[PDB]
RNA sequence: GGUUCUCCCCGAAAGCUAUUUAGGUAGCGCCUCGUGAAUUCAUCUCCGGGGGUAGAGCACUGUUUCGGCAAAACCCGAUGCAAACUGCGAAUACCGGAGAAUGUUAUCACGGGAGACACACGGCGGGUGCUAACGUCCGUCGUGAAGAGGGAAACAACCCAGACCGCCAGCUAAGGUCCCAAAGUCAUGGUUAAGUGGGAAACGAUGUGGGAAGGCCCAGACAGCGUCGAGUCGGCCUGCG
RNA sequence: CCUAAAGAGUAACGGAGGAGCACGAAGGUUGGCUAAUCCUGGUCGGACAUCAGGAGGUUAGUGCAAUGGCAUAAGCCAGC
RNA sequence: UCAACGGAUAAAAGGUACUCCGGGGAUAACAGGCUGAUACCGCCCAAGAGUUCAUAUCGACGGCGGUGUUUGGCACCUCG
RNA sequence: UGCCUGGCGGCCGUAGCGCGGUGGUCCCACCUGACCCCAUGCCGAACUCAGAAGUGAAACGCCGUAGCGCCGAUGGUAGUGUGGGGUCUCCCCAUGCGAGAGUAGGGAACUGCCAGGCA
């Protein structure tokens, strides 16, 4: 029912292979980019893995 | 007549317990009895100095936290492995 | 000890029986009497039993612990045993030589009707 | 000077092919290794060299019985 | 100079040194060397730190030497360029902040602390003098 | 050694195995084009697993120090050490199952065409070497290679960041804002006097800031000579020099 | 076996050892069995031979390296 | 028989300063570079020597640095 | 129904050793014989058979007792994934995971099927 905003900050140039699926698994393409997905534990727990890198709007 | 000032920890672990010894307090824990295991803040200084002289080890304390007096004796203690600080104190209920 | 030493001798069979899943037929003996026991393949279970301690056994006998009372028992614990049909089961002489009253037992079994 | 070491053996890919929980057909190795560090539980056999394998489909099930603690690994019939 | 009767084997891989020290109470004497640095303590370098300290207390008291050299380390011949590991040289002792190194009884602390003094002057590690606590 | 017009799309490798092989070549891995079959594959959450690494420990295998008992070992204790020690034991990683969302179909198979099999540096875990080398050999990730732009004076491999084209628009990243040279001679509170900042150790020393105790003290201390009249003595921790 | 980073794999003129066989029983099966070491007593007999009992609990054994295993023994003995 | 153990042929040694060609700074010798074990130059501790007296002059056992004259390590530049 | 005993499983030391007490009608054990069935690389010890005078000594089972083995928190510490930082042979910070050892404390087990004896 809840969905939160997350935009990509930082690039993903040099950063573990993980990390740059995790973005890819969010649908985040590019700095500045900002996406909506549905509030669930596994949103959250991509967002977690990526912190450093995005920011959420609650 | 050893005295002993003492808050109770709101956060734990390596994070939270390296932020006390790092603003000058220690933690420490009171168990024994019946009564369930309560997790203290120290000021280190002032404990620094008691428990220089040997009777602090032998004598039953007090620990004054939130009002109430609890009378304890000195278990256990981890001090630093090279400069003269204490990293925790276990206090078993008298 | 002797018991100890004698469920080490049982013990392999034992195991093996439990892999097979097979209704076994458990025998225990004393130098007074003689016990049968048909248990089922999970072995917390038993089916039939006769021994030389029941009344209705031991009455007919001279002593219990003879070739002669191990015979008796085993004809009992294979009629009872067919009763509720059974048939096929192994034989698990439990640390004993299978020899004398045991092969008295199981002797008997066969030529009551069990398939062993 | 010189070396008198300089030797090994190929490795032998050793150890689980098949965790808990995995579905094996019969005939499927579940562990490959030197003596029995686990033993064949319930429709899983030993092989010559202590390899265990299923003798039936179903799960892999790891579980420590005895008072040795001894490793058993069995199939569940699914 | 210290140094195993036997070992298992000659040469042993160079390895890490992290960590802090065991063995970080005055357990046998009073009066204790502590290592406050991290390194390595040779055997020669043990030697001549217990010589002073010895000399200092005229054989007063008892000394203790908390720390063994157990590892081997080895060197290459000059001019050598590979072509195996070196030849076993040395012994040392690795040393993590709080070890205590060495203990003395049986003097006043006073002389203690001017032994201590001059043995740490021999030790390429930074040292600090301790004493026994009753915990 | 050299290999001649243009534009568009994708885009490696410098590994393994074998080789009279080592600067060659072959199969596989990695690229490309095509055809086909799966909600195939990836990320996260939950669930099911095995582990013997880090750490730790010392019953075992070895090694080590000191004691209490004894024909000066064991027995009874205290204390360490281990790549080839383990009565313990993580984080991660890996295998499998389930579920959502998202993704350039990224997975798998077969077929057409390859190139490549000299790698480099940086981080982390290591062997070797002197915990020497812009050294050497592995693992794993990143960048260069094959990657321009901004920063680090200058500087493949570091930091920020991935250039389809145009603009005399705007916002930011690392990094910066006295002049060279774009932007604070910005604000508040501290520290340093060494141009420290803007090269380095053991160790030395009334430099100076902060903090916590202690000894002595108007029953007159410390310095100077019983005299004179207020703070002083000598260590600890710590910031900057 | 270690290096090897708790799945597999993983290099060096890295650290250590082995093989180039043996066995018609040392294979199969059935039945049975359980070690080392030390202490106490005992002809020759001694530190150590064989006998008895106790403690111990696999510190033994495994045809040959090392590692992983082994009591339901994979160790030891006999029948066929 | 292929142990050079994926085995060139069944059958396989040397010299060349009389030399030659194709190549390589993928690889040595010179010099440069990186490093600084070694070398050289300092310093710290102070047992002791110095009639007495550690420090006039020395300085054991050990410790910490500097330089880039040595011997080396590496193989980065140069073998059209 | 309860108690006790035997057998077969479920449960692996909180279930094991020790120490103190306790049980024999049945059961179990030792025990009584051995010419035999069968047995000893000698031995009726064991295995086995034929028995039931004796005995609960040993063994076995049951009850008590922290004396050990053993089990074992809480807290702290070590390590560590990701991100960041330093004085970078080693560490620190944010966040997540978090031992080992030790401490308090505990511990003298729990449970199904069948059979037998007793009240
Ligand atoms: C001295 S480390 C360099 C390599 C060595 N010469 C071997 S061959
Ligand atoms: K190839
Ligand atoms: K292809
Ligand atoms: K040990
Ligand atoms: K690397
Ligand atoms: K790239
Ligand atoms: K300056
Ligand atoms: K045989
Ligand atoms: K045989
Ligand atoms: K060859
Ligand atoms: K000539
Ligand atoms: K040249
Ligand atoms: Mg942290
Ligand atoms: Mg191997
Ligand atoms: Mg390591
Ligand atoms: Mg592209
Ligand atoms: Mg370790
Ligand atoms: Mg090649
Ligand atoms: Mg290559
Ligand atoms: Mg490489
Ligand atoms: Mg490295
Ligand atoms: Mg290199
Ligand atoms: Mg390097
Ligand atoms: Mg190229
Ligand atoms: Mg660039
Ligand atoms: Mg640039
Ligand atoms: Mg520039
Ligand atoms: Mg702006
Ligand atoms: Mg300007
Ligand atoms: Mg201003
Ligand atoms: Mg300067
Ligand atoms: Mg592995
Ligand atoms: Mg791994
Ligand atoms: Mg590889
Ligand atoms: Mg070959
Ligand atoms: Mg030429
Ligand atoms: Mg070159
Ligand atoms: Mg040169
Ligand atoms: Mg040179
Ligand atoms: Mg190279
Ligand atoms: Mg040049
Ligand atoms: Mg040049
Ligand atoms: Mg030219
Ligand atoms: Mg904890
Ligand atoms: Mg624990």
């Amino acid at each position: 029912a809840k969905t939160i905003k997350i935009t990509q900050t930082r690039s993903a140039i040099g950063r573990l292979p993980k990390h740059k699926a995790t973005l890819l698994g969010l649908g985040l393409r590019r700095i500045g980019h900002t996406v909506e997905r549905e509030d669930t534990p596994a949103i959250r727990g991509m967002i977690n893995a990526v912190s450093f890198m995005v920011k959420v709007e609650e | 007549m050893f005295t002993i000032n003492a808050e109770v920890r709101k956060e734990q672990g390596k994070g939270a317990s390296r932020r006390l010894r790092a603003a000058n307090k220690f933690p420490a824990i009171i168990y024994g009895g019946k009564e369930a295991p309560l997790a203290i803040e120290l000021d280190h200084d002032k404990v620094m100095n008691m428990q220089a002289k040997a009777e602090f080890y032998s004598e039953v304390l007090t620990i004054v936290v939130d009002g109430k007096e609890i009378k304890v004796k000195a278990q256990d203690v981890q001090r630093h492995p090279y400069k003269p600080k204490l990293q925790h104190i276990d206090f078993v209920r008298a | 000890d002797k018991k100890s030493a004698r469920i080490r001798r049982a013990t392999r069979a034992r195991r093996k029986l439990q892999e097979l899943g097979a209704t076994r037929l458990v025998v225990h003996r004393t130098p007074r009497h003689i016990y049968a026991q048909v248990i089922a393949p999970n072995g917390s279970e038993v089916l039939v039993a006769a021994s030389t301690v029941e009344k209705a056994i031991a009455e007919q006998l001279k002593y219990t612990g003879n070739k002669d009372a191990a015979a008796a028992v085993g004809k009992a614990v294979a009629e009872r045993a067919l009763e509720k049909g059974i048939k096929d089961v192994s034989f698990d002489r439990s640390g004993f030589q299978y020899h004398g009253r045991v092969q008295a037992l199981a002797d008997a079994a066969r030529e009551a009707g069990l398939q062993f | 000077g010189s070396t008198r070491n300089g030797r090994d053996s190929e490795a032998k890919r050793l150890g689980v092919k098949r965790f808990g929980g995995e579905s094996v057909l019969a005939g499927s190795i579940i562990v490959r290794q030197r003596g029995t560090k686990f033993h064949a539980g319930a429709n899983v056999g030993c092989g010559r060299d202590h390899t265990l394998f299923a003798k039936a489909d179903g799960k892999v099930k790891f579980e420590v019985k005895g008072p040795k603690n001894r490793k058993f690994i069995s199939i569940e019939a699914e | 100079m210290l140094q195993p009767k036997r070992t298992k084997f000659r040469k042993m891989h160079k390895g890490r040194n992290r960590g802090l020290a065991q063995g970080t109470d005055v357990s046998f004497g009073s009066f204790g060397l502590k290592a406050v640095g991290r390194g390595r303590l040779t055997a020669r370098q043990i030697e001549a730190a217990r010589r002073a300290m010895t000399r200092a207390v005229k054989r007063q008291g008892k000394i203790w030497i908390r720390v063994f050299p157990d590892k081997p380390i080895t060197e290459k011949p000059l001019a050598v360029r590979g072509k195996g590991k070196g030849n076993v040289e040395y012994w040392v002792a690795l040393i993590q902040p709080g070890k205590v190194l060495y203990e003395m009884d049986g003097v006043p602390e006073e002389l203690a602390r001017e032994a201590f003094k001059l043995a740490a002057a021999k030790l390429p590690i930074k040292t600090t003098f301790v004493t026994k606590t009753v915990m």
